[PDB]
């Protein structure tokens, strides 16, 4: 039972751990370009999406291999507690 | 007078002066305040007491503790780190309530931490304890080791006295005397 | 007068002075605060001088823990880098231990950091330990690797005595008397 | 006089002033404070000094360490990064506890990397050692090579007598006699 | 006087004052400061020492380092830059270690880069060593190859003394002698 | 797994580089048409949206043979990669 508790709540601990920060990034992003267009009047809407993709391409490309280790991690840790029972 | 230190702190200059005595050689403690203690010797035992201060390697360093490690002011502590705060501060609860025995004056405790493979979805394995302790002159320590052991086993859940390790010792001769000053 | 160093520590310069006592060579230590210290010789000395700070490689360079590599300030930490912390904090605890046992003056211990696998997939492995220590004049060693033996065996889950190397070695004489000043 | 070197550091300037000494140079040494140490010889020695210079490379390089190629403050570091820091603390703990043995002036390990394999989905090599160590004249170096196998031996979770190699060399004849002057 | 080259660095001139100085060209080194070094020779001279510095190509070029073609900071790194950078490294890390061998001199090493290609899915290849060394006149050299095969053997996971090339010389005659000036 | 982390950051690369331009092209025009509404001080939706269409069709117009180039260039090499081992 709560090996069943315990891996439920990881799960969603990872999630939050995992997707928390490029959608920081893409907050931070969409606050300054907002704000830098009232500081200069210009009524563009684009530009936020232009700059928070590269944003989020770059922190992708430095978090791409702590992605794959805690994920292993975790199969293989969830792999044993369903299987091995004696 | 020629400075051996600056800027100690006042639990490291006691133990200077401590072991600087022990050697026959007069000291003297000035405090600067903000700048801390200085130390100062007469030139004819200015040798001997650098000599000494590198074969002790003094100032001494301060205490470590494994809590110090996991500051618990994270956002979130895995349970490996929540583990090993716990079992930090029962090694120093018992090294506590050990010096309240009869004629113990120190103590030191080490326990095993099952830390280093928790949550790999293994279980745990049995608990290992290390004790050292130092006692006043005329005890008799082998009389004395049972009571110890006796105590130690009943704190944990699973421990066997084939798993406690005791070491005792004497208090060393009182220095009572005074240095004698150079001629 | 010729200058040697400058800008040491106190460390580093009472570490020089003690090596340089220790070959006859009469030395000045002086303080410009936070310029620090410097360290100064009479001519007829000066060649010997270089000659012992190149051999001994002074000023020595500062003590490395590996603790020192996996700074808790980091926007993320891994199982690998907690393990590596705790096992840090582990080997200091015991050689801070050691130095209060009867006798010993200084003492060094290593442990086997199975960390640098994940302990994922395999099974973990046995841990080995070493020590070193220095004995006070007089101390019969043969008899006293036994209680340190004893002592660590029981600080981990599992340990054997195979596993455990253990190496004594006794303090130099004493330098007590001052160096002669060149005529 | 002739310069030969400016902007050197401490380090740097007491080295070529040693060896420069050993082969009957007279040299000597300048401070600039911010733009360095300056060596300076006469006319007649001139050429040797050259020379020599030439001969052993110098001024020296700054000493080279694993850990500088992997910074631990940089955004992120891959698991490569971090299994390499581990392996560059590991020797230099090693190096350092070496030289608090009994009679040995400087030593240097060196650790086989495995990580220059993940290993992953693959079983791990064996690690292998090796050793270079300096003594003071009149050691056995014959019995002392035991000791330090010994002791390396536990340093690790699986090591072999086989794979441990150790070269020891003898300190060279001491320089203590002054340089003579042009006349 | 005639020029020959301008703007050099120290180490730079200090290797082209040897090479002229060897055969007997009396050169002379000026310093500018940010505009460096300057070299002259009598017109008696020139002729013999453009020849030279054609024969010997200098003045040199910098030393190459792998570590300079895959620098730390880009903002991303594929694993083959990393590998190349360790190898890189303990490379740098091994001839430190040797110029520290009785009687050595200079030594140079290689690896063989593997990482030119990934052995995924594949056995990776065995490692292979080359290594330069320059001695002291009168040192055994057929008996001094073996130290440092041995020495080497242990430094990897995986080396035969079959893939280990070793060369050694001897230093050239000594330079003592000042060159003449033209009559 | 070299080869999983060659083909795994390729396309990523290849998805940044391919929506680059006409969004690049997209902003630059907003921000000049958005400016002219200011400095004429006169306002109306519909003038940038028409000049946006406009420059977006003549970004593909031009590069659209080296989106083809890129495309079959990837193709190819991906499956010689998961074929490769027969
Ligand atoms: C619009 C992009 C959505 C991407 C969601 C998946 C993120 C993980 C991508 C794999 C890991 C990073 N990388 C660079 C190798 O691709
Ligand atoms: C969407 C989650 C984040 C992307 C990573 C998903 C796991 C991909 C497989 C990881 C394999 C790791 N590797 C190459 C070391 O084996
Ligand atoms: C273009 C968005 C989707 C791209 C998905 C790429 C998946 C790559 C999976 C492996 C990621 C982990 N890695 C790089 C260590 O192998
Ligand atoms: C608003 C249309 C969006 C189409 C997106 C795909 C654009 C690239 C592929 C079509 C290129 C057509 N072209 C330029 C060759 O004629
Ligand atoms: C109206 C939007 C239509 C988008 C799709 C157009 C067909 C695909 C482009 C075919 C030509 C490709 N090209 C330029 C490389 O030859």
């Amino acid at each position: 039972m709560d090996d069943l508790v315990f891996a439920g709540n990881k799960a969603l601990y990872l999630v939050l751990i995992l997707s928390g920060w490029p959608t920081i990034v893409a907050t931070i992003i969409g606050l300054l370009v907002g704000l830098f267009q009232t500081v200069t009047q210009l009524q563009e809407q684009t530009l936020p999406f232009g700059i928070k993709l590269l944003g989020v391409c770059l922190c992708l490309f430095l978090l791409s291999g702590w992605y794959g280790e805690v994920l292993l991690s975790y199969g293989r840790q969830v792999i044993f507690l369903a299987l091995a029972k004696g | 007078d020629k400075d051996l230190l600056k800027g100690l702190d006042q639990e490291q200059a006691n133990e200077v002066i401590a072991v600087l005595q022990m050697h026959n050689i007069e000291a003297n403690k000035i405090d600067s305040g903000k700048l801390g203690y200085s130390i100062t010797v007469a030139e004819p035992d200015f040798t001997a007491a650098v000599y000494w201060i590198k074969t002790y390697q003094l100032p001494p360093r301060p205490r470590v503790e494994i809590a110090q490690m996991f500051p618990a002011d994270s956002l979130v502590s895995s349970p490996r780190a929540e583990k090993a705060r716990l079992y930090s501060a029962i090694e120093q609860r018992l090294e506590q309530s050990l010096q309240t025995m009869e004629g113990v004056l120190s103590a030191r405790v080490h326990i095993s931490y099952d830390i280093d493979a928790g949550e790999n979805g293994r279980p745990p394995k049995p608990v290992h304890l290390s004790a050292l302790a130092v006692y006043e002159r005329g005890s008799p320590l082998a009389h004395q080791i049972s009571d110890i052991k006796r105590f130690l086993k009943n704190s944990f859940a699973d421990v066997d006295y084939d798993n406690i390790s005791v070491v005792l010792s004497e208090r060393s001769d009182a220095q009572l005397q005074a240095p004698g000053t150079p001629v």
